[PDB]
């Protein structure tokens, strides 16, 4: 069974007092008219799906329904038997069918009724709203508007993905789902909720939130805009099975001096950086260009490789802006440098050893001796590799190991070209790229077309179809009926008319023409 | 434009950088973008004049 | 990770033996090929090295122009052909995957023969 | 560079020593030591003269610098009865004779 | 749960500087017709202030 | 508006951060509220005409 | 939470806790057991 | 002439005037013109 | 070509048994 939950399920999002107002909140409320089944306790404890939240009510006659489980594999128990409210975080056995008769992380102790209660989790706080009142039916849910005033905030760190219900054995109640959508709360003068309009039920509620008013005068009205969302994703990267010798730049058995250091050029393979950020071998890992944590999405035309020995207290030298004995006559980098410094100490490997040397960006200039001894921190070698990416929108050849997929068109996809994202429609394309052009661009720098990954062929990259909503009404005093214009659009993707200004849905098209009364556009009214 | 910003596309700089740092580079592209809007409106309203 | 190799075979002085050695677990380009000989009571000895990458090969002097290696990227696999066979190349033949010299580079790593076959006895 | 390492007599439980010398000095980076078992193939167990391989336990242990390195065994077992071998890496390739361990 | 702060008595009907559970401004306080919900220490207007 | 800073109540700023910090908060509230005036009077100006 | 309000007190512990293996390791304020 | 210009980069573009600085041989420069004859 | 080498002066070759011309790169803004 399954019941109308009307206008049930909004409750003082906070905790601030406000009158002769209305004020619009995003919160985990349970949507307006919303589908929650219906159970009985008649001649009825099933575990329940939590969700994001739980909207809970009940009708009682003789206090049948008195309690809660919360958990995963079902521990959070909450019950009221008699007067004393017991609320504890235990690990409790329980039955297969748990009913009452008519180690610890937490505990606390304290139809003719309808109580409605509001279950949330939120960063690890299990919050209780609730709200009693008398009532006089058996059939099923009152109608009507009631706010929920916050009871109870348990401190707990409980995983919670379902629930299941406490009757007493010798009362129906309802379940529903709770979702992140926006409220305009309507305050009276003694700052009791009275009213409320739930922004994504429909069309002339959108209407209402956008002009933060429960009264809608007669006109058109911009509220929204409609945007065709992707089915699938699209990941593309060229078909290497190489791997990159970052393991022959790191585990090196020598490294070069810092007045005449090394130069390893990357490319054509797989890029593996999980290896080099998790490690901890590691006393350094500062990146200038991307985070560490990117690099397994996003790849480079190229990457160099940097190696060289440096003494500790010059490892603070190798960055942009920097200057020194080090930055300024060994090892430049450039002040806009995009790229990772990794570091780490050889007391063990290097020092005996005076066969390092020291004395423009990526200038190789080839004099003093270090005196590398393992009894020196500041004055003891470290090995130092810079990697230098170029990371322009080029044809890409050094990239991580993300799952690549097949390329679908004609279609609203989420794509990936070589690190590159955005979404919307690829088609195909008439343009011709020059050998060296990976990417193309419009005058708003935004990609216009790709040539794709793995196949030497252009696509033209149209951003999936949108346009703004309005929202045709007549007073809300006279009727509540509305017709919506989705703007410049077709009558596609979105009683249908096609007009000039885009695709009219509700409104009946009528031959006989009449004195504009709410223009729409292009002739229409 | 990048107004002071990594990149002006705002995808290559969330595809960069992990929120703690993105977030500072979108804030420049924002006041560059939401004042470069307040410039074409405020220059609509006295030409609509 | 682990590596295979052919069976066991007999020669006369002067004939060529190819032996073989076939491996999984890994990738391939990024690691090259060792070869280890082991006379009969005696210890190991180094034959050479194999880039699976680029070809790059190198040879212990007692082997030089007695010893052909090449490697088969679509088969993840490895060939040390061994010419004008004396009696006193009598040996187990084993395959190893290398971490102590550079794939992709040619230059020193620090590492060793890092994983093993089983060997091949070539008399 | 010529390796020098013949039969080492130690009960189960009890520590063992095991020498390696080089005729010439060699990077302390580029030492490698094997355990073979008769009938096996070698396995690696220290790289980089003191560095543990992976799935090597850790009663194995190296050192050592220029021309004189070690590897031991804090207590052998049943399973160390074998000959173990040095390497030479940084300039060619040089096993050494090879210590067995009864 | 608050810190040693020396507490005062109230003063109504003047202009003084208040301090209520760490709000502070200036400002009159008079006699209210409000009511105020029991977990609601304080009312907010348009601007966001006490 | 909190316009990127910790609060939007200026006297919430200072209650909790010490000079060094408070500052740099404040002046995220005043860019805002500072803009916020431009954008009203031009508007007024605009409306006057 | 990313958004944290509060402050993060530490101090070492050496000569209190150190010998010691009885301390283990493995969303915000989650205690997953 | 005109000569000495290049793609300043490796980016498509098409029907579009694009303003880039960079190291390109000024128009109508003075070139010096070397000959391999009877250098 | 990554190499770090400092450039100053260069040289042409001419294979002996072809007019050629040199003039210098400017950092000046061209509308392409
Ligand atoms: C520089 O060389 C370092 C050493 O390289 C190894 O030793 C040399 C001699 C060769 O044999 C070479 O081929 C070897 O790889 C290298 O460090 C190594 O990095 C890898 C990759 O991260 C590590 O592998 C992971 O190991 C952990 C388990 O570690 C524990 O057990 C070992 C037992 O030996 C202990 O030694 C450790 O201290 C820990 O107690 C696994 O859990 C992990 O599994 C996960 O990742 C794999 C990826 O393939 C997934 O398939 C799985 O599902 C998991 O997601 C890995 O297997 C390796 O342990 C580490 N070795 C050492 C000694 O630290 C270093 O990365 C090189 N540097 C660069 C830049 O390449
Ligand atoms: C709830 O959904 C079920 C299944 O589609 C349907 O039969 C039932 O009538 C719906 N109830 C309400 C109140 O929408
Ligand atoms: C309610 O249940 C608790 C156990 O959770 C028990 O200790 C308490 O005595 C019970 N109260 C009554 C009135 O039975
Ligand atoms: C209590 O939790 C600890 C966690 O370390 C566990 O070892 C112990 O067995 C648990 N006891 C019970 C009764 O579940
Ligand atoms: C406010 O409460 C008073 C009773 O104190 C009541 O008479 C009045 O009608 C209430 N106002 C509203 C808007 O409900
Ligand atoms: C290049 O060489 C010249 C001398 O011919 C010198 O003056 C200049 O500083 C050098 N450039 C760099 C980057 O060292
Ligand atoms: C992708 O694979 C195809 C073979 O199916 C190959 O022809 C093509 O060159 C590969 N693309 C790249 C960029 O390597
Ligand atoms: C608007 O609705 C109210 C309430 O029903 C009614 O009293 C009023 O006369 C209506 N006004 C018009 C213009 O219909
Ligand atoms: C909508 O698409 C159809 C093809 O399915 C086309 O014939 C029609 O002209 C299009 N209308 C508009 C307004 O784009
Ligand atoms: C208008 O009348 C024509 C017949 O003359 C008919 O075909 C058409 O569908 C009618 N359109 C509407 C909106 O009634
Ligand atoms: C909660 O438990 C589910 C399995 O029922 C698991 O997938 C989820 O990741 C857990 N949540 C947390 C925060 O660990």
């Amino acid at each position: 069974a399954y019941t109308n939950s009307f206008t049930r399920g909004v409750y003082y999002p906070d905790k601030v007092f406000r009158s002769s107002v209305l004020h619009s909140t995003q919160d985990l409320f349970l949507p307006f008219f919303s589908n929650v089944t219906w159970f009985h306790a008649i001649h009825d404890n099933p575990v329940l799906p939590f969700n994001d939240g739980v909207y809970f009510a009940s009708t009682e006659k003789s206090n049948i329904i008195r309690g809660w489980i919360f958990g995963t594999t079902l521990s959070l128990l909450i019950v009221n038997n008699a007067t004393n409210v017991v609320i504890k975080v235990c690990e409790f056995q329980f039955c297969n069918d748990p009913f009452l008769g008519v180690n610890c992380t937490f505990e606390y102790v304290s139809f003719k009724n309808l109580r409605e209660f509001v279950f949330k989790n939120i960063d690890g706080y299990f919050k209780i709203y609730s709200k009693h009142t008398p009532i006089n039916l058996v059939r099923d849910l009152p109608q009507g508007f009631s706010a929920l005033e916050p009871l109870v905030d348990l401190p707990i760190g409980i995983n919670i993905t379902r629930f299941q219900t406490l009757l007493a054995l010798h009362a129906a109640y309802y379940v529903g789902y709770l979702q992140p959508r926006t409220f305009l709360l309507k305050y009276n003068e003694n700052g009791t909720i009275t009213d409320a309009v739930d922004c994504a039920l429909d069309p002339l509620s959108e209407t209402k939130c956008t002009l933060k008013s429960f009264t809608v005068e007669k006109g058109i009205y911009q509220t929204s805009n409609f945007r065709v969302q992707p089915t699938e994703s699209i990941v593309r990267f060229p078909n290497i099975t190489n791997l990159c010798p970052f393991g022959e730049v790191f585990n090196a058995t020598r490294f070069a001096s810092v007045y005449a250091w090394n130069r390893k050029r990357i490319s054509n393979c797989v890029a593996d950086y999980s290896v080099l950020y998790n490690s901890a071998s590691f006393s350094t890992f500062k990146c200038y260009g991307v985070s560490p944590t990117k690099l397994n999405d996003l790849c480079f035309t190229n990457v160099y490789a940097d190696s060289f020995v440096i003494r500790g207290d010059e490892v603070r030298q190798i960055a942009p802006g920097q200057t020194g004995k080090i930055a300024d006559y060994n090892y430049k980098l450039p002040d806009d440098f995009t790229g990772c410094v990794i570091a780490w100490n050889s007391n063990n490997l290097d020092s005996k050893n005076y066969n390092y040397l020291y004395r423009k960006p990526f200038e190789r200039d080839i004099l003093q001796s270090y005196g590398f001894q393992p009894t020196n921190v500041g004055y003891q070698p470290y090995r130092v590799v810079v990697l230098s990416f170029e990371l322009l929108h080029a044809p890409a050849t050094v990239c991580g190991p993300k799952k690549s997929t097949n390329l679908v068109k004609n279609k609203c996809v989420n794509f990936n070209f070589n690190g590159l994202t955005g979404t919307g429609v690829l088609t195909e394309s008439n343009k011709k790229f020059l050998p060296f052009q990976q990417f193309g661009r419009d005058i708003a720098d935004t990609t216009d077309a790709v040539r794709d990954p793995q196949t030497l062929e252009i696509l033209d990259i149209t951003p999936c179809s949108f346009g703004g909503v309005s929202v045709i009404t007549p007073g809300t005093n006279t009727s509540n009926q509305v017709a919506v214009l989705y703007q410049d659009v077709n009558c596609t993707e979105v009683n249908v008319f096609q007009t000039r200004a885009g695709c009219l849905i509700g409104a009946e098209h009528v031959n006989n023409s009449y004195e504009c009364d709410i223009p729409i556009g292009a002739g229409i009214c | 434009s990048n107004f002071g910003a990594i990149s002006s596309v705002l995808n290559d700089i969330l595809s960069r950088l992990d929120p703690p740092e993105a977030e500072v580079q979108i804030d420049r592209l924002i006041t560059g973008r939401l004042q470069s809007l307040q410039t074409y409106v405020t220059q609509q309203l006295i030409r609509a004049a | 990770v682990q590596l295979v190799q052919s069976g066991a075979e007999v020669k006369k002085p002067g004939a060529s033996v190819k032996v073989s050695c076939k491996a999984s677990g890994y990738p391939f380009t990024s690691y090259g090929i060792s070869w280890v000989r082991q006379a009969p009571g005696q210890g190991l000895e180094w034959m050479g090295w194999i880039s699976t990458y680029n070809g790059n090969t190198n040879y212990a002097q007692k082997f030089q122009g007695r010893v052909t290696m090449t490697t088969d990227t679509s088969t993840t696999t490895g060939y040390m052909e061994l010419r004008r066979l004396r009696s006193d190349d009598t040996a187990v033949y084993y395959c190893a995957r290398d971490y102590t010299r550079g794939a992709w580079f040619g230059e020193s790593l620090i590492g060793g023969f890092d994983n093993w076959g089983q060997g091949t006895l070539v008399t | 560079i010529v390796l020098t390492q013949g039969t080492l007599s130690l009960s189960p439980g009890e520590r063992a020593t095991l020498s390696c010398r080089a005729s010439q000095t060699v990077s302390s980076t580029s030492l490698a030591w094997y355990q073979q078992k008769p009938g096996q193939a070698p396995r690696l167990l220290i790289y980089g003269a003191s560095s543990r391989a992976t799935g090597i336990p850790d009663r194995f242990s190296g050192s050592g610098s220029g021309t004189d390195f070690t590897l031991t065994i804090s207590r052998l077992e049943p399973e160390d009865f074998a000959v173990y071998y040095c390497q030479q890496h940084d300039t060619s390739l040089t096993f050494g004779g090879g210590t067995k361990v009864e």
